[PDB]
């Protein structure tokens, strides 16, 4: 999309997370410390999503001035909120009400 | 050709009581034709072409 | 020892960090002054 | 179709007024293909129900370059009540008519320093002769 766009998009911090081995929080902490953008894209599942945000609030990314957007499966259910997500989380989900 | 433009200024020590009325008794000397009159009698009399 | 520098004093970023300036009372610039050479003239005889 | 024309959530968030002056602040309409402002222009709103235009020029490149050094955020919006300000029996209307009304907190554009306006707001250092 970026190549075929007159509008200017700034790309940065394209690093991924290899959350597979134990005691990776120290590695995650440096990975979480390399983000310097007002909005950060995150793509995980409902079970995996809560693990990442346990470190996100530790450094202090969550709050005003920072926005996180996740796919539909991160929320999982329309009402069953695990309360493990930062205030202001916005996501796109499949239509179910109509 | 002029390459560094910055006007003059009646500097004063920071945080001085007079710092506001001086900057308004200069802006009022431009409009009345005063500082265009001192310019006439001191700086713009012609002696050589 | 002085409270008001009534003189031609340019305003720039180094001085403005310690003292307070006013609104400019003259707008200027920097220009170069060089000696004017003689215009000369070549007309004394019509055999030129 | 978003129900919120502007995001509700917002002191580094400053309103800023501007007006169209021919060589300084040029207002060009939004590109039809994408409906968004292209490069080199900071998006600028408009009143009448809002329409998003795009602004660029000499007095805008100052705003982008200054904002980088002092690290704040802004959102321009064109003024729709008079131009540049004029005192009509105790009312100011224009780029200088909103800063006092506590709806602007800044006014970038082609203003002009003089005594009558300077009793209401306090201008910055001049940066061009006029
Ligand atoms: C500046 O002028 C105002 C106008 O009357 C006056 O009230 C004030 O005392 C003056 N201040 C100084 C420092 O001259």
């Amino acid at each position: 999309t970026i190549e075929n766009s007159f509008v200017g998009w700034e790309l940065e911090e394209v690093l991924l997370l290899d959350m597979s081995l134990d005691d990776g929080d120290s590695k995650i902490q440096n990975q979480l410390k390399k983000l310097q953008s007002p909005i950060i894209l995150l793509y995980c599942t409902k079970e995996e999503a809560t693990y990442i945000f346990e470190v996100a609030n530790s450094v202090g990314l969550t709050g005003y001035g920072y926005t996180w957007i996740v796919p539909s499966l991160v929320a999982g259910d329309t009402d069953t909120v695990p309360a493990e997500f930062p205030t202001g989380l916005i996501s796109v989900s499949y239509d179910e009400w109509d | 050709e002029l390459f560094f433009r910055s006007g003059f200024g009646i500097g004063m020590r920071k945080d001085s009581p007079w710092k506001q009325n001086v900057s308004l008794s200069i802006l009022k000397s431009h409009e009345n034709g005063f500082m265009e009159d001192l310019d006439k009698t001191w700086v713009r009399y012609q002696e050589c072409d | 020892q002085a409270d008001m520098i009534v003189a031609p004093l340019t305003i720039n970023n180094e001085r403005a960090q310690y003292i307070e300036f006013s609104k400019p009372f003259k707008y200027q610039g920097l220009t170069i002054l060089v000696k004017k050479e003689i215009p000369r003239s070549t007309l004394d005889s019509f055999m030129q | 179709q978003m129900k919120y024309y502007v995001w509700p959530r917002m002191d580094d968030h400053l309103s800023i007024v501007t007006l169209e002056e021919a060589p300084f602040v040029i207002v060009e309409s939004v590109d039809p293909l994408s409906g968004t402002c292209m490069r080199n222009t900071v998006p600028c709103q408009k009143r009448i129900g809002y329409i998003k235009k795009c602004c660029k020029g000499f007095c805008i490149d100052i705003l982008k370059k200054i904002s980088k050094s002092v690290k704040f955020t802004y959102d321009l919006y064109l003024v729709t009540n008079g131009k540049h300000g004029k005192k009509i029996n105790g009312t100011w209307n224009g780029m200088i008519g909103e800063v006092v009304m506590k709806r602007a907190y800044m006014a970038v554009g082609s203003l002009t320093i003089n005594e009558e306006r300077s009793e209401v707001v306090d201008f910055s250092v001049p940066f061009i002769e006029t």
